[PDB]
RNA sequence: GUGGGAGAGGGUGGUGGAAUUCCCGGAGUAGCGGUGAAAUGCGCAGAUACCGGGAGGAACGCCGAUGGCGAAGGCAGCCACCUGGUCCACCCGUGACGCUGAGGCGCGAAAGCGUGGGGAGCAAACCGGAUUAGAUACCCGGGUAGUCCACGCCCUAAACGAUGCGCGCUAGGUCUCUGGGUCUCCUGGGGGCCGAAGCUAACGCGUUAAGCGCGCCGCCUGGGGAGUACGGCCGCAAGGC
């Protein structure tokens, strides 16, 4: 599904400073990944609801984090969005 | 008029009737009996008595084909399954073995209401 | 009843994921085809649970019987 | 790329040519669904607990392979296409788990 | 984050044997079935019982539990793919990013609806046989929807722990599932049981609180009229809010 490698790419990509595991950036990138993987799963298997719950919870966590970013740093936020192709 | 002499005896048991079929070693029936074979009509066919009788008859008719050795299959849980066994045991026929074959599903079909509270 | 023989004391170390091993798995089926209870295997919760699956794989391949006729009775 | 185990039980009745033909079609199969063969056991004729295809015995092989997951099912589908093949069972390889140790 | 663990959590595809019914063939003959007792029913066009072959539907025995998973409804043969939640150790990274949550959106047993499909077993209605004072029933023989599949509606319930969510504080003993460690023991997550304090009208609850506390939502205000009337909203309808 998501390899220790795919993950490594995305973290070493989004980390503030090397070795940054859990910064707001990174978390939001892992999330986005998991979410797109999952919504892709759910364009087929539109009958699999219990997973879709996972999805809503996931988007909840994402938005939470972002509105926190917007709060603390409107820059890191705007940048990470455009880079991640969100806002929708 | 085969002259078999070595064969199979099938006892089938209900809370309704008991019925004994006897075959050759290949499963092909030679002679048989049941509770209604003897004069019993109503419920009486499920009696251990009725069973003993059907057993005995089936075996006697089977001596007429000259049978001696028989291996015994039993299906169904019934009154008089065991009296039919015991009957055959000395009918003068020699019972070489007995087996319980009573068929049980892995939950195939919703039984009638009569049999439910289980599947 | 069932305090007489526990199938765990029967052999020592044996692979419980091994569905190809007839004579060992076959140690867990009753006189009929039935997979024995935790009682008479004396397995652990999980051991038992694993036995279940490996025995069903064995069944499906044709190694272990699904149901067997009862002798005597 | 994961490790699986491919169980195949085919006709007790095959002679040398027919069987080494089946095995050949199996090789071709695995290969063309993308499986590398790590070890193999041909246990051959063995005695079935219940009759399969009216034959009381079966010819057993087992192959431990590495293949791409995404095609695994189709592979089995192919292995099963063959007439002479009466069982196919693919397992994801699991590490041995032993009681009494 | 990293590294490990358990699971009927979900979607799709494949697939195994048991059983029933049906068909084909063999052997076989006077009844089978069913009940309190019986009749209707099935059988001489050969039934039941028995052996061999085939077709199809539905459901997965043992394991299985005092068990596990899930927000809930709910989830059980086996295989693979896809996928959600969860837990433990490391104490690595973020730095209050938290809690609840009117409305909204999503799900939501069963029954029920629309289009097809499938239809073995069961079975409302229905057709019979019995029973009874009658018997629009309990019993018996049949049978249609349905139950099954896809897609779309329906939104209900003793939808129950009749117990909203989160966090903190308050003796213990024992059983169990499942992780971890220096593995007589210790330590973390879950399911039971008995009990300190305490609470409760009582029953009883008691670290899985119904105790002691804070936050936030929902809800109650004597019984019947009544989940009715009216209006609105939803629905193909049945109907729901
Ligand atoms: N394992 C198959 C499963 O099929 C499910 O549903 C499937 C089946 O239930 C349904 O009907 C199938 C079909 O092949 C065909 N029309 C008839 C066939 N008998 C059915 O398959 C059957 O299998 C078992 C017995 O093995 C039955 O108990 C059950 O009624 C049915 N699933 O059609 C669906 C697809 O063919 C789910 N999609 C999923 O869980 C999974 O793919
Ligand atoms: N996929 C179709 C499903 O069919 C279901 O049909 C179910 C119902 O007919 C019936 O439910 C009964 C229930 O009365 C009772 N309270 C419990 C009982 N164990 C259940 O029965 C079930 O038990 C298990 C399930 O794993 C099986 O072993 C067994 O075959 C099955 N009959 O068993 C069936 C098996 O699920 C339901 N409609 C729903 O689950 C779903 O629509
Ligand atoms: N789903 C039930 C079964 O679980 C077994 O294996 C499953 C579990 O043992 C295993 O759990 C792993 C866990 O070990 C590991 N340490 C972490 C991982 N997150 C977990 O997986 C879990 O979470 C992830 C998302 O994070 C989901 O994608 C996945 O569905 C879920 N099982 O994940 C597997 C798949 O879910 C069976 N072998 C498999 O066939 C089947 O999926
Ligand atoms: N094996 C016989 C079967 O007969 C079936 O017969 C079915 C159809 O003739 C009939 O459905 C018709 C529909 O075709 C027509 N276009 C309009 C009509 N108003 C429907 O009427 C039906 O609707 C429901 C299902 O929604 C049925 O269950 C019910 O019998 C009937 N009210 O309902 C019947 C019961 O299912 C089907 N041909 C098929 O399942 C199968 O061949
Ligand atoms: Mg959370
Ligand atoms: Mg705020
Ligand atoms: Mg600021
Ligand atoms: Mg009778
Ligand atoms: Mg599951
Ligand atoms: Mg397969
Ligand atoms: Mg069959
Ligand atoms: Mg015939
Ligand atoms: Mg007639
Ligand atoms: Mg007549
Ligand atoms: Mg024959
Ligand atoms: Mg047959
Ligand atoms: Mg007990
Ligand atoms: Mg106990
Ligand atoms: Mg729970
Ligand atoms: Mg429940
Ligand atoms: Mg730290
Ligand atoms: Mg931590
Ligand atoms: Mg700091
Ligand atoms: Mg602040
Ligand atoms: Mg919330
Ligand atoms: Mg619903
Ligand atoms: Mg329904
Ligand atoms: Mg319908
Ligand atoms: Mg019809
Ligand atoms: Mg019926
Ligand atoms: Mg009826
Ligand atoms: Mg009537
Ligand atoms: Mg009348
Ligand atoms: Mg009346
Ligand atoms: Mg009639
Ligand atoms: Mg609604
Ligand atoms: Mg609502
Ligand atoms: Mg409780
Ligand atoms: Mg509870
Ligand atoms: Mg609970
Ligand atoms: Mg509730
Ligand atoms: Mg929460
Ligand atoms: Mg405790
Ligand atoms: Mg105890
Ligand atoms: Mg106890
Ligand atoms: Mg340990
Ligand atoms: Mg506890
Ligand atoms: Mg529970
Ligand atoms: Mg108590
Ligand atoms: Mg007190
Ligand atoms: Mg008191
Ligand atoms: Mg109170
Ligand atoms: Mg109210
Ligand atoms: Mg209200
Ligand atoms: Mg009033
Ligand atoms: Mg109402
Ligand atoms: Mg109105
Ligand atoms: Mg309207």
């Amino acid at each position: 599904p998501i390899t220790k490698e795919e993950k490594q790419k995305v973290i070493q990509e989004f980390a503030r400073f090397p070795g940054d595991t859990g910064s707001t950036e990174v978390q939001v990138a892992l999330l986005t990944l998991r979410i797109n993987r999952l919504s892709e799963h759910l364009k087929v298997h539109k009958k699999d609801h219990h997973s879709h719950r996972g999805l809503l919870m996931m988007v909840g966590q994402r938005r939470r984090l972002l509105r926190y970013l917007q709060r603390e740093d409107p820059e890191r936020y705007r940048a990470l969005i455009e880079k991640l192709g969100i806002r929708g | 008029k085969r002259q078999v002499a070595s064969g199979r005896a099938y006892i089938h048991a209900s809370y309704n009737n008991t019925i004994v079929t006897i075959t050759d070693p290949d499963g092909n029936p030679i002679t048989w009996s049941s509770g209604g074979v003897i004069g019993y009509k109503g419920s009486r066919k499920g009696t251990p008595y009725a069973a003993q009788l059907a057993a005995l008859d089936a075996a006697k008719k089977a001596m007429a084909y000259g049978m001696q050795s028989v291996d015994v299959i039993v299906r169904g849980t019934g009154a008089g399954r065991e009296q039919a066994i015991r009957a055959l045991q000395a009918s003068g026929l020699q019972v070489k073995s007995i087996v319980d074959d009573t068929p049980v599903p892995h939950n195939g079909c919703r039984p009638k209401k009569k049999f439910r509270k289980a599947s | 009843p069932s305090r007489k023989a526990k199938v765990k004391a029967t052999l020592g170390e044996f692979d419980l994921r091994d569905y190809r091993n007839v004579e060992v798995l076959k140690r867990f089926l009753s006189e009929t085809g039935k997979i024995l209870p935790r009682r008479r295997t004396g397995l652990s919760a999980k051991e038992q649970r694993i036995l279940a699956k490996t025995i069903k794989r064995a069944r499906i391949l044709g190694l272990l019987p699904f149901t067997e006729k009862l002798v005597r009775k | 790329m994961r490790r699986y185990e491919v169980n195949i039980v085919l006709n007790p009745n095959l002679d040398q040519s027919q069987l080494a033909l089946e095995k050949e079609i199996i090789q071709r199969a695995l290969e063309n669904y993308g499986a590398r063969v790590e070890k193999v056991e041909e246990l051959g004729l063995r005695r079935l607990a219940y009759p399969i295809a009216k034959d009381p015995q079966g010819y057993f092989l087992w192959y431990q392979v590495e293949m791409p997951e995404d095609r695994v099912n189709d592979l089995a589908r192919e292995l099963r296409i063959r007439d002479n093949v009466r069982r196919v069972m693919v397992v994801k390889s699991q590490e041995p788990f032993l009681a009494n140790a």
